[PDB]
Order: C-alpha cells, then structure tokens, then sequence
C-alpha cells in the first residue's frame, strides 16, 4: 500500500505542477499586456484622451487572457496560486485606476476595476479581486500621480497640480478610515504620506508665485 | 592529579583566565570611552554660530580630554602584551573617539584631522602611548561623514548658507578617497561605503535647494 | 464613486474578513491546544510504555478536533479556505503527524490521506470546508519519520530489539515512496533531505543489533 | 519540583500573559479608532479652531475612560511587560493632545498636563505613566504635523502662521539638541526633526522675500 | 535660553542620561554575573563522581555566592524602579546565573530547581530583592540541557554507567515539557526547542549505546 | 590507480590554478586603471572654475588604451569556454569600466554607446571571436550605474550654475527608462538594480520642474 | 537609437531565455532518469551484476539525452549554463561511480565516466566533465558506500566492509594530496572523514568478533 | 594634511599590508604542503620508529619554513596576521605532538613543539606559539588517537588502545581545568568528550573479551 499510495500523490503532485505551469504561462503573457499599457499611459509625462482610449483598447486583450486563467485552474483554488498573479494583478488594478483618473479625475471603484479587467465581482462566481490587492494599485496610482503632478508643472498644466492634491489627500483621509493587518499592504501605505506632501508642495510652489 | 600535564594545564588554566580577564576589563573600558565620545558628539551638535560657540567647544575639549584618560588606561592595560591581540576589545570605542575628535577637529578648522596628529595625543607620560589603526580611523571617519551631513541640515535650518556648502566639499574629497581606495579595503570599509554615498547625497542636494531659492529674485509679492 | 464613499465600503469588507480572520485564530489555537495533549500523551512511549490505551484516547481528542473542524464546514465561503494557508499549515502538519503516528502504533502500516482527513474532521478534495493539501500530508509524514527512527534507538534501549526491524522496512518504503516523487516545493523538499538521515539511522541501529546476534 | 509541576505553571504564566495581550489589544484598538477620529476632527487648515479643538477634547473624553478600562487589563506594577503593546497608540495621542494644546495656546503641553488630558497619573502619584520617552515621541510627531501645517497654511493664505510655528519649532529643536539619546526609535525619529525645521526655515524665506518682513 | 521649553528639555537631559548610566552600570554588572556563572559552571563539569565531588561542590557554592553579591548590587541599582524597564540589560546575566545553580542542584538533587526555589536565595538584608521571569528561568533551563548533556556524555567517558541513564530521563522530562508550552511561549524559548532537540537526541544516543554493549553475548574471546 | 587519478588531478588542479591566479593579476590591473578613470573625473559634479570635460574624456581613453592591451594580452592565452568560467569575479571590474566608458561617451556626445562601441573601447571580443566577452546583463548594469550618476550630476549641475545640463539629462534617462521598460529581465540581481532607476527618473524630472517653474525651457 | 539599441538587447535577451529554456527540459528528463537508475542501483541494501548491467542500459538514454542538450546551447557558452546541469551532472558521475565499485571494487576514471556519459574528454571537442564535477560525485559515491557497508553486515556479507574501508582510505589520502578551492567543494570534502571513521569502526566491529 | 594626502596615504598602508598576505599565503601553502606529506608518513597504520625518523626529517623543512615566513612581515604585528597561519600552526603543533606520543608516549610540552617547529618560547622575542594554537593541536592529537585505538584493535595491537585509554583520560582531565571563551577552541574541545567515550568503549570491548591482563 506504500508504494501504493506514493505512486497516487505522485500523480497528484504531477497535477499541481501543470496548474502552476499554465498559470505561469498566461501571468507571462498578462505581464507583457501590462507594460505595454503602461508605456501608452506613461507616455503622459500630448493628447491624453487617445492615450487613454489605445489604453482602454489593450485592456481587450487583458480581459480575453483573463478569461483563459480562469481555465487553467479550479476556480475555488483562488488562493491557492494566488501568489502568481497577485503582482500583475495588482499593475493592472493601477493601470485601471490611472485611465480613470487620466479620463475623470476620480477614483474607480473596485468593481468597476474587475468590469474592466474581465473578471466577476465579489457577488459573482469565479476570479475576484481581493480588497488588498485593490488597495495596493490604488497606492501606486497615488505614487505615480504625485510625479503626474511634477511633470505637468514642468508641461505649462497648473491646474492639474491643485485636483491632483485635493485626489491624494481624499485618498489619505480614506485609508486614515481602515485598519490596515496585511503587513506587505500597511508596508506600501506608510509611502503614501510622501506622496501627499510631495504634491502639495508643488501646489505651495504655485500658489506663492501667484497661479490658482 | 599533581602529575606533569595536570601542571600544564593548570598554567594554562591560569594563563587564559588571565588573558580573559584583561579582555574584560578592556572591554569595560571601550564601553565607557564610546559613552563619553559620543555625549562629545551631541554636544558639538549644539553649536549655532551663536556666541557659545567657544564656551561649548572648550568644553568638548574638557570632555575629550577625560576620553583620553580612559584610553590612557588602556594603553596602561596593553603595555608588555601583543597590539592587535586585544583590538577587538576596544575597537569599537577607538573608532568612536576617532569620529569625536575629527569631528571637533573639523569644526574648529574644516579640514581632516589626520591618523597621526590623532595619536600624537594619545601619548602620556609621568610614558604610555596608543596608536589608532589606519582601520580604526577609515571607520571612525566613514561614521564622520554621517555627523556632518547632521551637521549640514541643522545650519540650514538656523539660517546658514555658508556651512553647507563647506560640508559638501569636504563630503566630496572624503567620498573620492574611499572610492579610491575601493576593494582593496577591509570588508567593514566596503560596508561603509553606502551609508556613506547616503549622506553625500543627503548634502549635496541641501546646497542644490539652497542655491535654488537662493538664485531667485521673485516677481510677485504677497 | 466619492473616495470616501468607496473607503467606507472597503472599511465594511475589511471588517467582515477580520471577522474570519479572527475565527481562523480562534480554532487555530484550539487545535493547537489539543495537538499538544495528544503528544504529551503519545511522546511517552520512547521510556518503555502504554500503547492500546494511549491510542484509543488519542483518537477521542482526533473527535474533539473532528467538531471544532466540522462547526466552520459551512460557516464561510468556499475559496476561503484556501486563504490563510500559512497560519493553520503547521497546526494540520502536526496533526496529520500525530494520526499517522496512531495508526503505525495500532497497525505499522501508513495511513491514507483520505483516512487521515477522515479521521481529523477534514473535507476530501471537492466538498468545500477544509482540505488536506498533499503538500501537508507529506510534510507530516516525513515528521513521522524522524519520530519513528528517534523511537527505533528508544525502543532497543528499553529492550525491544523487534520493533527497530519494522521500523527500518516501514521507513525504507517511505524513502522509495518519496523517491518516486519530483518535489517542487522549497521546504518540503529541503524536509525530505532529512529522510536520508532517519534511513540511515535506522539501518545502524538494525546493524548493531544483527552483529550482535539479536535478528 | 517535579520537571511536570514546573512546566505546568510556566505554561500557565504565559497562557495568562497571552490573554493580557489579547485584551490589551482590543482597548488598544478601540483606542486607535478614537484616535484617528481625533486627528481627523483637527485637520482643519488642511477654519474655526476653538470649535473643532472643542470637539477633539470631548472625544478625549472617550479616551479617557478607555485608558482607566485598560489599566484593568493588566497588573498595575507591571506596567513595563507589557508596555510595547499601546507604546505607539500612546505616543500618536500625546501627539492629539499636544496639537490641540498648540491650535490654541501655541504652547508646547507638559507632560502632567498630557496626562491630565488623558486620564493618567503623574510620576510622583502610583498608577500608570507616561514615559518621557513616549512623551518626547509625540511631541516629533507633533513638529512634523507643523511643519506640513505651516506650507498648507502659506497655501491657505494665512501667511502669519508659519512664522508662529517657525518660533515654536525652532524652540523645540533647541530642546531635543539638549538631549543624548541611545540609538533607538526615539533617536531615529529625532533625526527627521531637523529637516522638519528645515522645511519651516523654507517657508519663512519665501514669504520674507515676497514681502514679509517680520 | 532659560524659557520653559529649554529648562524642560534640560532636565529631560537629566532624566535621560541619569537612566542611562544606570543601564550600563547594570550592563557591566550583568556581564560580570555571566561570566561568573559560566565559570562556575565549568568548574561543576569537573566532578567525575572521584572523591573530590564534595569538595568542587563546596566550592562552586562559594562562587555563587560570589555571583548572588553582585545580583544584590543589582538589586540595590533596581530599587525604585520599574521592574522589567532595565531588563534588556541584565536578563542574559539572569539566565546564565539560572543555568549555573539549576545544574548544581541537580548534580546534588537529580531534580529541577523551580522559579521560586531561585528566587528565594535572591533575597538580601542589613531589604531587597530580585526575582527571575518565567522566561529568563525558561531560556537558563534550556541551556541547562545542553550543560547536562555534556555531563551525560563525560561521565560515559568516565565508565560511568549510571549517570547516563538519570540524564536521559530528566531530559525526556524537560523536553516534554517544552512541548507542552511551544506556541504560547515567546520567540526566543522556540529558538531553543531545535538546540533542544540535539540534546536530547545526543543523551538518548548515549543511553542506547550503552545498552546494546552491555547487552551481549561476545560468542568469541581474544584472551 | 585511486592514487594515480589522482596525482593526474593534482596536475589538473594546479593548471586551472595558473589560469586563476592570471585572472586575479588582471582583473586586478583593471581595478586600478578604473580606479584612476574614477579619479579623472572626481571634480565635473563640483564644475567650478575651468573643468576641461574634453580634456577629462581625453586621458580617460588612454587609460582605456591600457585596459585595451591589457585584455588583448589574454585573449589567446587560456582556452575559450574558460572566458565565461570564473564570471562571478571580473563581473564588477567588467560592468564598472562599461559605466565609465558609458560616462565619458556621454559627456562627448550625449548618447548612450552601444555594447559593440564598448567593447571595442575596452578590448574586448565581440559575441563569436574568443577571448573575453560582454554579457548583455553586465552591459545593462553598467547602463544602470550610469542612469545613478547623471542624475547626481543632474543634480550638481544646477548647482554650479548649469541649468542647461539637467534638460538634457532628463530626456535621456528617460529615453533609458523606456527602452528598459521593453525588456523582460529574468536576471534578480539586474532587476533589483532596475527598481533603482525609477527613482533616477523621478530625481532628474523634478530637478526640471524646479528649474521650470522659476523660468528656464 | 536609444530605442533602437535596447530592441536590439530585447532581441538577444529572448534568445538568451529560449537556450534557458531548452537547457531546462533536457536537465530535468535527465534528472528523472538519474533517479531511476538511482533507485536500481539503491535496491541494494542478492543479483547485484543484473542491477549493474540495467543501469548500464538506463546510460543509453542518458547518452542520448545528453546529445540533445548539447544543442541547445554554443558549446563555448559551456560555463555560462553550467549551473543549470551542475546538480545533475555530479549525481550521474556518482551513479556511474557506483555502477563500476559494484562490478570491479575500483574508482572510474573522469574519462571512463564521460564515455559511460556520452560526452567528450578534455581533449576532445564540446561537452566536458569539470574536475570539481567529478570529484563531487565522487564524494557522495564515498558517503554512499560507508551506507553499503553497515548494510553489507546486516546481509551478511562481512567482506565487502573491508573492501570498502581500503578504498575510502586510498580516496581521503588522494584528496589530501589536493589544494581544494571551490568551496562548495572543500565544504562536502569535510564530510569524508565521517565516512572514513565510519566504515573504519564497521571493520573492527568485525575483527573484535573474528572476522578478516 | 588635505584629504587626499591621507587617503592616498592610507591606500599605501593596505596595499602594503595585501602584499604582505599574498608572500604569507604562498610560505603557508608549502608549509601545507609539508604537513600533508608528514601526516601520510605517520599513517602507514592508516614499523613505527622509522617513520618517526622520517616525519622528523620533514620537520627540517618545516624549521627553514617558518624561519622564510619570520622574514615576511614585522616581527611585532604577529597578531595583525595570527589568523592568516593558525590554521596550518596548529595542524603542526599536532603532527609533532603525535611524532612524540608514538616514540615516548607522552605529551609535548609547548616549548617542545616551539624547539622541534623552529620557533621560540615565549621568553624569547620572536615569532610565539600561541596557548590556544597549541591547545587545539593537542585535540586534534586526541582525535587521531581515538580513531588509531580502533584501528590498533583492528590490526590486533589489543595492547595500544589501552595506553591510548590512560593518555586521553588524562587529556580530558587537563581540558576540564580550563575556563573557555565560546571560540573555536571551545568548539574544539567539545569533541574531546566525544574522542574519550569512543576510547572507553574499545577498552570495555576489549576487557569483556578477556583483556584485561
């Protein structure tokens, strides 16, 4: 029965590790997809509306990969290999939420995150998308809208500077509201009070020189 | 029991108690010297180009001097022994007496107290003496740079716009020289060395804002 | 939405999954309370001791782990069970450990994952309560291991020169077992370079006695 | 003896030190919530300050009676066991009250009267202090809340500010200089003070230079 | 430079460095009782059940008195201050002085001294007092396993047949004991538990071989 | 025949010997002549006074001259398939003086060198002749290394009154930025070295923005 | 330019994870087969000459496999993959070893052991057997063999432990005659001793009884 | 002085103080060298005087060595360098120490084994032989000599491990005298324990079999 039942886990284990290979296959091609977008978006540090809509137009493609990950797994298994995706996951939860604020000057919500990514919200059945990892693109996109914030003084953009502020501090004040257990999670928001001084600085640098 | 080599190593017994003993005491003392070079340390840290800035030096002076007859000890404590045997023992305090005088050195002068004007005082007579290695200073003089990037930020807090910029010089040489020497150092050197790159940039961009503010002639009012 | 009105709303969901969380230590530490009595009680058997008697109680604290299992079978969502991996592994290593060491003691055979899972209260791989991941189960059973050659020089010791044999043959087919097996996991496969020292513990000891005309 | 016996009470001492922690880190929480709510009342210029400095004392209040519930938590004399476990939450009220303090009085609080505030017993009374190195520690938190305070409030066109928080701050950093700290957090937070000051001084150039001479 | 900011920060100065002196004065007293108690422990670790068994035991208890003086000094320099605020700078002085008087009593005894057995000498008059936490108790027992494992294997060396066995029990005993505790106890005593673990692999390993040597039939003879 | 083996071994060991201990010499030679371009250049971030740049890059490519035949002496000596074997030793020394070289490139002509044009700077083989060769990793580090000090010169440009540098530097690291940002490295060490440039990038555009917002194109 | 140069770079960095890839495959048939043959060979501790020979046989997929890996890859580029076969590459020299003890009680030769490989001597052109490669395996062969010995005892063969203890000894004096660098190297060469001491102690366990 | 002139300074001290390692490293790789072949003459049990004589012929080269390696750096900064030889020092002192013990059977004295490596004692200014250097010599010895009671009982020699048995039990006597600093010596010693129990069980092998005598 030993020999047995080793040659049983065997096949189990053979199992697993063609999960994690598939899953490392389509979170390879999901990067790419990703730093793709990314460069359309970073290209705004001069017609954003194009930039956001090409954006929004790869996020195609994202949804398409999405919906192949969720058969390279059981779906109930979510946590399992949670851990190959969460990076990814959470750059595009970024890149999402940067879009939106590069369209709206808002914050987009989680569900809508999941709309547009191509995945099921938390009511549903399937891929979620865990608050942590929300939270976390949320943090990036605050990091990379203060130097938004920098560069578009710099493009002649007073007036970007002062949302961009007003945005980051609602965003501060938010997350002032949570309890923050993930260690990672709170390691990310203790970076967010740089982010916040940063751009009301250079709201300051305007505002002594005389534009508002 | 009495037998020739329960003789042995009874010497031997009382020759390593004898060792470790020395060792302690030494290291008792390397505590206290760090102690009291370091409260030399915060008080320099006091001076504001305000007036007592001589009352204060003299009285770091006072206080160096008493570090000094610690290490006099010291040296009492080594003599008819092998120097580097017990260095591990009170390294640590050298190094820490190194970054004091320097630093008091450096305020006084702006230049770099060198390892044998350092030694030169730690010569005492009734005649004891105790040399730094050049290891001991290397460290003690990485550890420097951090109190003068201290140094630099607090001046431009109280207004001054000439001691940063004196900083940052002698911050540049100091860096030049380690990045000379590189590799062929001692592994804590090497360890050093990004605390090191740390402060200079710390102090280069201090004088980067300061002559930023400085070159603008604003033309609008409040 | 407004940034606060979305914050407010994550405050909700984060309360919500602290709850769980929070349940998760709870039973955490009420399994590890009974791990720890059913291994007091079994670790007193290298100074021959006892052995029927102690199992049979051991299995009722496997009871007392079954309902504390079984209360939360329904209690949350499934895919959370999957969650917080990382904190109930070493508890469920123990306890598979300390079951699988049960039934050597009863039967000198090793015991399933199926029946362990039957045993600690444990669902098998499609009902959506808890699940014994096969990474787990070999990870206690490798502890299994190191308990049993520990109890081969234990058991010579107090004069029972029988069981060493049955030990090396068990622990000689988990040693083959695993050597079927390509290990990808960090831990578990630096766990299994530990195996090769219990096979050669054992094999020492089942020398010593040979030599000494015991076999 | 017994190696049994022995045992049996050690587990027992900690299982009972684990249950301390657990109910200190539910007042703890409870307090960090008043906390936040506190900080959040006083922010602000970020304007009529006697009346959210009104508020934030009345939830003071709530801080209070949550410190007395803690000091039920634990036994009183062993206050520094378990001292690692509100030190922070501790440290970020010293910083509320010290805040409201200075919104009104633009005084730096004493440490009897943070205590006061708080609901806690002086040095010289037997109960629960505060460290002067938790007192200290607030009192950085404080300086940095300023300095941020003093750039906001140049952007709100309250240019009298800054130089207010300009004196006190430059106060402050001639105290702590007094100071030879061991290299531990306090130290550490420490260091941040001096570009706190910095940043102030900036300020005060900018509006002096555009026309503020005073 | 005399406002009520620089007078309070100045005898914050005061307080600060008064407390620190404090630490280090308890820091070299701590070193000092560490290296005491080793070299008690050293000196135990002579006994080879030989005749001058009693004499060593006498005299390890005059070093420890020795060692007790200065945990008085300690105690006087802790009088007026909160117990655990100065512990990081004696606690290792504590357990080293744990693991000495535990060994000696059980080279007396065959048992393990308790907490308060400890304490109980720790008190000094013409009063004060000091007592050792459940923990520094904790990590002083053990490393008194590792002493003890060391005396298990030595008298072996010794043809001592006995000694071995004694060790091994009293081991299995304290190692369940650890067993009992584990997850509730502090990080520090788990650090233990796998240094543990050798011990009492190393003491039952000895006990084993012991019992299969003396446990044969040599069927063949060179004399 | 055990003892022969391993006689034959010893022989073995000590030609594999010979080949490090030369590799040491070099590698250690190299290290100095950096050390030195190092010091040629102590001095542009403090850009007072004269500061012959020119002059700088200059006796900088001498000293590479020296690197030149340095390596050029090697590159029949030991076998190939031995040039990529002790890697882990003159990789530092190797991506230090493609930094430099990077350096001096760009303080010419304000362009980032391609890994041919520095490899022939240094004498070293290009991918198929045998000798020593640049990893396309190493090349990447000292390009990095590079990223670090343009911007502290960014930096203390401006500081000694050169408001026109720092524009320049700008566009370029971020022209470095994107073209990394289309590589997917594998390499953690490299990739670790890479999360530093985000913050080179972020430096350089706020030295920019200072200087924009107080007038300058 | 700039971006020409790094697409350029992105080019020969694909190239670079392709070699790693394939390298990877190959490494890891080899590493399956290395356990089988392991595992004939193990079930030793009696038909020893039919297990030699079905290792023997096991070597022919090995040769092949070994071909294939060697196009993967420039041959030149040898030590700049080496990591990736290291492991196995020693357990083989080990299996190889061992196979020859079993038939002749004699150490092979770095030479025999790439014929048996299927790879090419110093002299020769492409794939090559490091020196610090054989001597590994040769340690665990060692290590492995000190194991054979208590075995050997329990089945009642009380000559091979003699045998044994000679020919570790002839191995711990060769590597004496050795200035060992690699560290990992040195670091496995203080485990001889225990072997040594091992096998030694096996022998006088017999001689005590009448045995020699 | 200027920066620069210190640290130029500086960097001549440590390039000087690299040079004086590598000329130290090649001295002590032959000394390597000799002691491997010196222990190989002294295990052909692994006829003894013979090769005693030997092993002390080689000692010849080891004494020419050492006096090569006085010369190498300044006389006074032994301990800026110790750790740069103890390692191969105190292979040595345990080569002449097991030379000793298979002709008289007794331990080497320090100043013995200072006499027999061409160093002098501890009165003498010169080139020291550090007590902890020895020490650890010394354990080494009572490891060979452990293995070479199994190995004498092995080939017959029922009578060496005995005397061996006598030797080491005073050995661990000595050691149990000392006050230890937890270093690498006391890592040491912590086999000694170990080398005396593998003795002691021999000796009861042998006495349960009727040796004795």
């Amino acid at each position: 029965s030993v020999s047995e039942i080793f040659v049983e886990l065997q096949g189990f284990l053979a199992a697993e590790q063609d999960i994690r290979e598939e899953i490392r296959k389509v979170v390879q091609s999901l990067e790419q997809t990703a730093r793709e977008i990314l460069t359309l978006l970073q290209g705004v540090h001069q017609d954003i509306p194009k930039r956001c809509l090409k954006a929004r137009e790869h996020f195609g493609t994202v949804k398409t990969h999405l919906t192949s990950l969720k058969t390279k797994f059981p779906a109930e298994q979510y946590y399992r290999f949670h851990e190959h995706w969460r990076f990814v996951l959470q750059r595009l939860v970024f890149l999402a939420a940067f879009v939106v604020y590069l369209e709206t000057e808002t914050l987009v919500t989680r569900e809508a995150v999941t709309e547009i990514l191509g995945i099921e919200p938390d009511r549903e059945k399937g891929f979620h998308l865990d608050v942590e990892d929300y939270l976390s693109g949320v943090l990036i996109l605050a990091s990379e809208l203060s130097r938004l914030s920098v560069n578009s003084v710099t493009a002649g953009d007073y007036s970007r500077p002062l949302h961009i502020s007003t945005f980051i501090n609602e965003l501060d004040s938010g997350f002032r509201l949570l309890n923050l257990k993930n260690d990672s999670l709170r390691k990310r928001y203790d970076g967010l009070k740089y982010d916040v001084k940063k751009v009301e600085e250079v709201v300051y640098d305007l505002s002594i020189r005389g534009f508002n | 029991s009495s037998s020739p080599v329960m003789l042995a190593f009874k010497s031997f017994q009382q020759e390593l108690d004898a060792r470790h003993d020395k060792y302690e005491r030494l290291v008792k003392l390397s505590r206290d010297i760090t102690v009291e070079s370091k409260r030399t340390i915060f008080l320099l840290h006091r001076i504001t180009s305000a007036p007592d800035m001589e009352d204060i030096l003299t009285e770091s002076e006072i206080k160096l001097d008493g570090v000094r007859q610690k290490i006099f000890q010291v040296a009492q404590e080594l003599s008819g022994e092998d120097m580097h045997q017990f260095h591990r023992a009170i390294t640590t305090g050298l190094q820490e007496y190194v970054e004091a005088v320097s630093f008091q050195h450096f305020i006084k002068t702006r230049s770099l107290i060198s390892m044998d004007e350092i030694n030169k005082q730690l010569i005492f007579t009734t005649t004891w003496r105790l040399r730094v290695t050049p290891v001991d200073y290397l460290l003690g003089v990485a550890d420097l740079t951090g109190e003068l990037m201290r140094m630099c930020i607090n001046s431009v807090g109280n207004g001054d716009i000439d001691t940063p910029f004196e900083v940052s010089q002698f911050l540049r040489q100091v860096y030049d020289g380690f990045s000379f020497i590189g590799n062929t150092g001692p592994y804590e050197v090497s360890k050093k060395l990004y605390t090191l790159k740390q402060s200079l940039a710390k102090v280069e961009n201090a004088c980067y804002a300061l002559k930023v503010r400085g070159s603008e002639i604003p033309k609008h009012m409040l």
